[PDB]
């Protein structure tokens, strides 16, 4: 899902 | 404080191609969702497409696969919009939208859903040329001269494209106006009217006056309604 | 490609009043990744709900949200002035997002018979070749009206024109102008011109009318 991709950079990094 | 300011508003011939700008500021750029929703006069909200700008990883909705473009730039924090092959359906205002962030501050995770919104950039899509409107008065009637309330008005006719602005004796006079939603003619051209109900006692003595305002043409009128 | 229902499209509802909205999903909403947003007319939409439950930062708590899979519900517990609007809810559980057409919530108030007026060509337009002849319903409700045009007792149909503002923030009653447009030589053809009016609050319609030139 694309909306999910910010959430799965943003936990990556965080 | 995520703030998004969008370009201004376009008039576009069918088949013409257009491009609006949002430039984003108050927070991070690269790592939040940015989409483009647009709203036809009267109708409801349609999602578009989107934006992550670190990777420029966009999402078109398959209705507008191939006429719809969307870019990022993330060294002014801007995102675009630009739509091919414009069709008169797609006259409406568009606006850009970021997701917001959890709990409080804004660096916290995305939620997706969209927070933040530009103020919106209309576009019309037609083949009218640039006019300004003709405006008629809606003379009181005689047959309410005196007991009860009168009726007044200005008919703003043929006029291209929206907006159009309508003000009562410069703005003095803001009770019992009303300014109706233009209507767009099969001639291409726009029209609505602005009426006002006022005592009758006051028919002989209190001058009305409406003020429209057409800046896409520069025009101005004033024009004094009367019995 | 789901499609989200909202209905009713409109509902009257009087202030302090608790108010609960649908939102059907053909499909299961992903994650429950459902929101709502409230849109006031001349004003971009806000967020007041997202994750089908989750409220934002900055909005009031009277506003709450619920449900799960294709079924979801916004409640507000008491409308305040600023809650009636149009509400839109959108789901973004897959790559392709939509939004449901809206659910517009108005404010239910007393029957209020609509004051009528109309409005002859002015002279200077009738000189274009155009004659526009106006009929005004002022500030009524319920929002329903039937607006008929009559010229020489003969029923028109199909060349006139209405609009209705948006409900009064004050009175909350609505406004609405009807338009028979004709070219110059039509108006000449015929001496009465009438508008007939039909509302709730009127026991018997309404006409008002004027002979041209005179």
């Amino acid at each position: 899902n694309w909306f999910c991709i910010t959430r799965w950079l943003w936990k990556k990094k965080k | 404080q995520v703030q998004l300011v969008q370009s201004g508003a376009e008039v576009k011939r069918p088949g013409s191609s257009v491009t609006v700008s949002c430039k984003a500021s108050g927070g991070s750029f690269s790592t939040y969702a940015l989409s483009w929703v647009r709203q036809a006069p009267g109708r409801g909200l349609e999602w578009m497409g989107g934006v992550i700008p670190l990777l420029t990883i966009t999402n078109y909705a398959p209705r507008f696969q191939g006429r719809i473009t969307i870019t990022a730039d993330r060294s002014t924090s801007t995102a675009y919009l630009e739509l091919n092959s414009l069709r008169p359906e797609d006259t409406a205002v568009y606006y850009c939208a970021r997701e917001g962030t959890t709990g409080w501050g804004w660096l916290g995770k995305p939620i997706g859903a969209f927070a933040h919104w530009g103020q919106g950039t209309l576009v019309t899509v037609s083949s009218a040329s640039t006019k300004g409107p003709s405006v008629f008065p809606l003379a009181p009637s005689s047959k309410s001269t005196s007991g009860g309330t009168a009726a007044l008005g200005c008919l703003v006719k043929d006029y291209f494209p929206e907006p159009v602005t309508v003000s009562w004796n410069s703005g003095a006079l803001t009770s019992g106006v009303h300014t109706f939603p233009a209507v767009l003619q099969s001639s291409g051209l726009y029209s609505l009217s602005s009426v006002v109900t006022v005592p009758s006692s006051s028919l002989g003595t209190q001058t009305y006056i409406c003020n429209v305002n057409h800046k896409p043409s520069n025009t101005k009128v004033d024009k004094k309604v009367e019995p | 490609e789901i499609v989200l229902t909202q209905s009713p499209g409109t509902q009257s509802l009087s202030p302090g009043e608790r108010a609960t909205l649908s939102c059907r999903a053909s499909q299961s909403v992903g994650n429950n990744k459902l929101a709502w947003y409230q849109q006031r007319p001349g004003q971009a939409p806000r967020l007041l709900i997202y994750g089908a439950s989750s409220r934002p930062s900055g909005v009031a708590d009277r506003f709450s949200g619920s449900g799960s899979g294709t079924d979801f519900t916004l409640t507000i517990s008491r409308l305040e002035p600023e809650d009636f609007a149009v509400y839109y809810c959108q789901q973004y559980g897959q790559s392709l997002s939509t939004f449901g057409q809206g659910t517009k919530v108005e404010v239910k108030r007393t029957v209020a018979a609509p004051s009528v007026f109309i409005f002859p060509p002015s002279d200077e337009q009738l000189k274009s070749g155009t004659a526009s002849v106006v009929c005004l319903l002022n500030n009524f409700y319920p929002r329903e009206a039937k607006v008929q045009w009559k010229v020489d007792n003969a029923l028109q149909s199909g060349n006139s024109q209405e609009s209705v503002t948006e409900q009064d923030s004050k009175d909350s009653t609505y406004s609405l102008s009807s338009t028979l447009t004709l070219s110059k030589a039509d108006y000449e053809k015929h001496k009465v011109y009438a508008c007939e009016v039909t509302h709730q609050g009127l026991s018997s319609p309404v006409t008002k009318s004027f002979n041209r030139g005179e």
